[PDB]
Order: structure tokens, then C-alpha cells, then sequence
């Protein structure tokens, strides 16, 4: 297990760690999060009590270094940093743990939720979507725009998701206009899977990362990307069976974890109704259809 | 955006544009089979592509062989329309290519946009205008060439005859729309209005009779009366 200490908590803030969250009061003696499960990426996120504008946070993997959080009063935010002095870091963590100034990552042994939401998400792929090579961890916030959004303005602060556009030459072979517009299988299997992503695991990892950024930060461009990656599969007549069954699992856990009161803003009615009831794969997502119909029947 | 009443004069500016109407591409008759089921029989159709400023009409005849062995024909017809409009654009010299294509039916938007991807600067626009171009097959010479076709064919016409020698494009489009609306509303009566006077003939190279300016005023008034009469008949008004 690993630990992300905090130097201090000078401003009142809601702190999230993966799907969990805790409120911290101004100058409360809070000094970090311990017992973080090794083997997965994680996200530590923030929403200031005095300004719910900008949710922001950091994707990280404790296998890649020793990370801590320190508030910067000039830039006004909690910043992740890497400590290169290993013995210094261990001494800090030990003293904070000995004083019981840290919250414990509250994972239930039976509970595979986080694994299910991050199964295909790798830190190395996160760092190619969020480009800041000097750090081993990646900052995302509520307002960051995607490369696709920018095309339709600060490039160094963009989310470099793979651009999906159903009315583009990339998606439509000359001579197959009707075929490829009505059946996206070419675009999915040859252009996206074989060409860009190389395999379905990388495709699913980006889909999962997009969902998580939409949910945890309210990042709109990420929600657009998540829906586009779903629609691309569902609108393809020819999809490998292992991908269809894995997609049903991925979406089931995403829909299960979504806050009930955020459905109006995080779910696109057109995409979900098309995917579950009209598309080629309308009958291939049994688990997702069942949870959607029982949890959000209004959307449909 | 969409072409409507507010931006009506745009149709007659110097930016090349074409209307595309697909209402006569896929034409069928419905009939009973020997076993008492229902079947369709296709007849030749056409794409109606018109420059409203100049009157140039690119009548692409859609021969029934196009449909042989194909499924979902009403859907395919929109894609075939878009394929043929794209082919027409590519065949035109650059300085003759349109800057906008206005589709009369919004279901043509996606098929045409997809076929026109190589032309990103040609705007594909819908219209809120109810345009009577489905009645093109009530123009005898157009119907005749479509029905006689034995293979795909493009035929070029000026749908305004020589009217632009005497009237503006605006007025010519008004006249055309009135005539087509009357033909759509009561074809038999509209044709009687146009053909009743034997001394007024249609030139070999024209579609409509050779009316003088004063005769066109009378004809247009008779067409308006026909449209109003039919409205009263339909709505019991
Ligand atoms: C008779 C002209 N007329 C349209 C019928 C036509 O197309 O000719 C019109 O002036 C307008 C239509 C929409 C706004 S104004």
C-alpha cells in the first residue's frame, strides 16, 4: 500500500480520492491519504469550499514515484509534487501515520468498483492525452478543452483525445459513402482499432479515462469523447464478440457509479437511446440496458 | 444556415447556387399480386438540380435498372441523389461549381454532406421554403424524356425558356414556382390554362408557351385563381 501525504490543508476543500470524498476544514490537521491500493491508477481531486468553480485533480500511480500535495497560496491551489529523496519521504509519512493525521483509502474487500472503472486505464496513456512530460502525474480540470473542441485555444493545456468525426474523410472511404456512414465498422476496426489504438485495450482505456474525467471534474469535452467512443462501437455492424461483452461490463460499472443526481448533465439522450434501442448492437449490451432502464428510465 | 423568407433575395445574387430536389428520384406504382399481396413497380425517375439565377436545370434521369437487386430503396435513393449531385459538381469547371447547394428535403442533408466531403467550402443548406419542384414531371417535355430513357442520362434545359431576356431572375423564379404550384394542385386545370389557346405554341427549344408580356399577366392571374379555387374546395371555405 502507498501514501500521498499533504503538507497541510490551508483552505477548506472537498478532497476526492477515486470514487471517495471527504470534506476538510480550513487549517484542519489533515496530512494525507494512506493505504492506497497498488496496481491501479488513481485520481486525487479537489473542489474549493469558497469557489466550487474549477474542480481539478491529479492522475497518478504510486509505482512511478513518491507523490505529495502542497497548497500554493500564490496560484491558489493544491499542487501535486514528486519527492525524489526517498528516506525524507518515508520519514514524513511515518511521522504523519504515527500521529494518525491521515485518512485511509476506504476500500471494501469485496468491492472491485475501482478496478472495474480503470481496468484498461494506464498511466502511460494518460500522459499522452495530458501532455506535461516533466511530471509523472497528470493534471486535469473542469475547464480543459479537447483537441477536437479547439478545432471547432491554449494547446499546451488541452486534452489530446483521439478525434472521432462521423462526417470526415477519415471515417468515410470514397466509393463507400452510404455503406460507411450507415455502418461504422470500417472506421472502428481498420482506422481506429488497427490503425490508431492498435488494440481494443487502448481504445477502452481512453473511453474509461474520458468517462472518469467527465464524472470527477464535470469536463464537458471528456463527456463528448466518452459518448463518441460508445456510439462508434454501437453503430458498427461488425464488432469482435470479446469487445461487445467487455463494453457491456465497462458501461455497466460506469452507469452504476454515476451519481444519481448528475444524470441530466452527464448522459446524452440521443446517444443512449440510439445505442440501446436502434443501433446494430442494441441487443448486445444486456447488463447496461438493464441498469439503465432501472436507474434512469426517464432519460429513455 | 437554412434558406427562408428572410434571406430570399440571396437566391438571385451572383454566388452560384443550386437547388436539389429528390422527390422524383424513386417513383413507384403499388399494385396487387396474383396471390393478393402488394408489390411495387418502379418507373424511371429524375434528380431536379436547378440554378435559380440562370434557369439552368441539370435533369439527371434515374433509370429503373439502378434499383435492381437493391434493398431499402427509399433510403438508397437519397444516397444515389447525393452521389449524382457530387458527380455533377466534379464535372463542372471550378468557376462553375456552386458555392451552396440547397436541398428541398432535410433528409438529403447527411447524404449530400458525406458525398461532398472533398468540397468543404461548398455549403449544404436546408430550406424552410415549401417549393413545388415535385411537379416537374407535370412539364410534358421533362416527363417525356424521363419516361423514354433506356439508360442513365443527363439532360440540360433552361427552365425559364427565354424569360430572362425580359424579366429578372426573381420574377422568373416567382413565375416558375406559381406555375409548378398550380400544376401540383390541379394538373389538368393548369394544363388547360396553358394550352387552351391553340394560337400560342411552345417553341421546339422551350418548355412553356410563347406568351407575350400581357398574356403572362393573364396566365399568372388564372393560375392564382386556380390555386385559390382548389384551396376553397379542399377546406370547404
Ligand atoms: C412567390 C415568391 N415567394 C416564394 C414562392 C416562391 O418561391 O416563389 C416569396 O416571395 C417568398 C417566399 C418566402 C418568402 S418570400
Amino acid at each position: 500500500m502507498n501514501t500521498v501525504p499533504f503538507t497541510s490543508a490551508p483552505i477548506e476543500v472537498t478532497i476526492g480520492i477515486d470514487q471517495y470524498s471527504f470534506n476538510v476544514k480550513e487549517n484542519q490537521p489533515f496530512h494525507g491519504i494512506k493505504d492506497i491500493p497498488i496496481g491501479h491508477v488513481h485520481v486525487i481531486h479537489f473542489q474549493h469550499a469558497d469557489n466550487s468553480s474549477m474542480r481539478y485533480g491529479y492522475w497518478f500511480d504510486c509505482r512511478m514515484g513518491n507523490f505529495y500535495i502542497q497548497y500554493d497560496p500564490k496560484d491558489g491551489l493544491y499542487k501535486m509534487m514528486e519527492e525524489r529523496d526517498g528516506a525524507k519521504f518515508e520519514n514524513i509519512v511515518h511521522n504523519f501515520k504515527e500521529r494518525q493525521m491521515m485518512v485511509s483509502y476506504p476500500k471494501i474487500d469485496e468491492d472491485d468498483t475501482w478496478y472495474n472503472l480503470t481496468e484498461f486505464v494506464q498511466m502511460d496513456k494518460i500522459r499522452k492525452i495530458v501532455r506535461k512530460d516533466e511530471n509523472q502525474f497528470s493534471y486535469v480540470d473542469s475547464s480543459m478543452t479537447t483537441v477536437q473542441e479547439n478545432e471547432l485555444s491554449d494547446p499546451a493545456h488541452s486534452l489530446n483525445y483521439t478525434v472521432i468525426n462521423f462526417k470526415s474523410r477519415e471515417a468515410i472511404r470514397p466509393g463507400h459513402e452510404m455503406e460507411d456512414f450507415l455502418d461504422k465498422s470500417y472506421y472502428l476496426n481498420t482506422v481506429m482499432l488497427q490503425g490508431i489504438f492498435k488494440n481494443s485495450s487502448n481504445y477502452f482505456g481512453e473511453l474509461q479515462f474520458a468517462f472518469l474525467n467527465a464524472m470527477f471534474f464535470g469536463n464537458y469535452g471528456s463527456s463528448l469523447q466518452w459518448h463518441a467512443m460508445i456510439e462508434l462501437i454501437c453503430s458498427s455492424a461488425t464488432v469482435p464478440k470479446h469487445m461487445l461483452d467487455k463494453l457491456d461490463e465497462i458501461l455497466y460499472y460506469q452507469i452504476k457509479t454515476l451519481p444519481e443526481q448528475y444524470s441530466d448533465i452527464l448522459l446524452n439522450e440521443r446517444v443512449w437511446n440510439i445505442c440501446l434501442y436502434s443501433s446494430f448492437q442494441k441487443n448486445s449490451l444486456h447488463n447496461t440496458e438493464k441498469i439503465m432502464e432501472n436507474k434512469y428510465p426517464e432519460l429513455l | 444556415g437554412a434558406m427562408n423568407s428572410s434571406n430570399y433575395a440571396e437566391l438571385f445574387n451572383n454566388d452560384i447556387k443550386l437547388f436539389v430536389d429528390d422527390t422524383n428520384v424513386y417513383r413507384v406504382t403499388v399494385h396487387k399480386t396474383f396471390e393478393g399481396n402488394v408489390a411495387t413497380k418502379a418507373i424511371n425517375g429524375c434528380i431536379f438540380t436547378l440554378n435559380p439565377k440562370t434557369g439552368h436545370l441539370f435533369l439527371k434521369i434515374i433509370h429503373t435498372s439502378v434499383w435492381a437487386g437493391q434493398k431499402r430503396l427509399s433510403q438508397l435513393a437519397k444516397w444515389k441523389t447525393a452521389e449524382e449531385v457530387s458527380a455533377l459538381v466534379r464535372s463542372l469547371p471550378k468557376e462553375e461549381q456552386p458555392k451552396q447547394i440547397i436541398v428541398t428535403r432535410k433528409a438529403m442533408l447527411d447524404p449530400l454532406e458525406v458525398h461532398m466531403l472533398d468540397f468543404p467550402n461548398i455549403a449544404i443548406r436546408p430550406t424552410e421554403l415549401r417549393l413545388p419542384f415535385s411537379a416537374a414531371m407535370s412539364i410534358d417535355k421533362l416527363s417525356d424524356v424521363v419516361m423514354k430513357a433506356t439508360e442513365p442520362q443527363m439532360v440540360l434545359f433552361n427552365i425559364y425558356d427565354d424569360w430572362l431576356d425580359r424579366i429578372s431572375s426573381y420574377t422568373a423564379f416567382s413565375r416558375l414556382t406559381l406555375l409548378l404550384r398550380a400544376l401540383k394542385t390541379n394538373e389538368e386545370s393548369a394544363k388547360m390554362i396553358l394550352l387552351s389557346d391553340p394560337t400560342i405554341t411552345i417553341k421546339s427549344y422551350h418548355l412553356w408557351p410563347s406568351f407575350t408580356d400581357e398574356q403572362w399577366i393573364t396566365i399568372e392571374s388564372q393560375m392564382r385563381d386556380l390555386i385559390l379555387t382548389e384551396y376553397g374546395r379542399k377546406y370547404n371555405v
